[PDB]
């Protein structure tokens, strides 16, 4: 799974005087909560249909996550990216569709 | 003289293609898309400040962002077939609306209209298949 986020900086002082190294804090904490969120639902629905709940739950985990931080950082959009299975299950995705080909 | 500065912003519709990528359908079937977009600047000064030094490319990677985004989310609701047979272009044009308008003269933050940039069309250049079951077909 990959996972993009954009955000802005509002109130500097916050940023500046909060936590050390603000980015990084908020990398760590957008890394926790897209764990958390993947961890409740099954694989078929993130691959397929939970796509748009996945981003939903993500961006609301993240923005609570960050909350007791107080960092200057205010929330743009959290936007899914991919979330392919490993290689190695890749090639029996495959054989499984031209297994279908086969069969007709 | 000294004191300004001038910087140059085309206001011409750029356009920004993606590469082959793979996209997981209803039915787990992988597709090779590629897809292109046209883009044109709204308010130049908005534009400016939210990339930083107005730069194409900057500009060009929110929008692959976003456009990655919505894209799967869309494929993923749909056939095959469906993506194949459709001839309206139903899910780019719905795709476009996303990107132009967002989920929350209010403006959403997450819509492109936050950004200086207005996106224009949006269209599918070609539609693969993996190589395994292009061969089985």
């Amino acid at each position: 799974v990959e996972m993009n986020v954009q955000y802005r900086v509002t109130n500097p002082e916050k940023y500046l005087y909060s936590v050390t190294s603000p980015d990084d804090s908020l990398r760590q904490a957008t890394d926790s909560a897209l764990r958390g969120v993947i961890g409740k639902y099954t694989m078929d629905r993130i691959l397929t249909e939970g796509r748009t709940v996945i981003r939903s739950d993500t961006q609301r985990e993240l923005e609570e996550t960050i909350r007791p931080y107080d960092m200057g950082i205010t929330l743009l959009d959290v936007n899914f990216q991919a979330a392919r299975p490993p290689e190695e299950v890749k090639a029996a995705f495959d054989d499984a569709i031209a297994a279908r080909e086969n069969e007709q | 003289p000294f004191i300004e500065t001038v910087k140059m912003l085309d206001a011409r519709i750029q356009t920004m293609d993606n590469q082959a990528d793979r996209f997981v359908t209803k039915e787990k079937k992988d597709l090779i898309v590629d897809s292109y977009i046209k883009w044109r600047i709204s308010d130049f000064s908005r534009y400016y400040l939210a990339t930083g030094g107005g730069d194409i490319s900057q500009a060009e990677v929110l929008l692959k962002r976003k456009f990655s985004d919505r894209l799967r989310s869309e494929i993923g609701r749909l056939d095959v077939k469906d993506i194949v047979t459709d001839s309206r272009g139903r899910l780019t044009l719905e795709v476009r609306d996303a990107l132009n308008s967002g989920s929350a003269p209010v403006i959403n933050p997450n819509s492109m209209a936050a950004l200086g940039i207005e996106v224009v069309d949006v269209r599918i250049k070609q539609i693969n298949l993996p190589t395994e079951v292009s061969e089985a077909i």
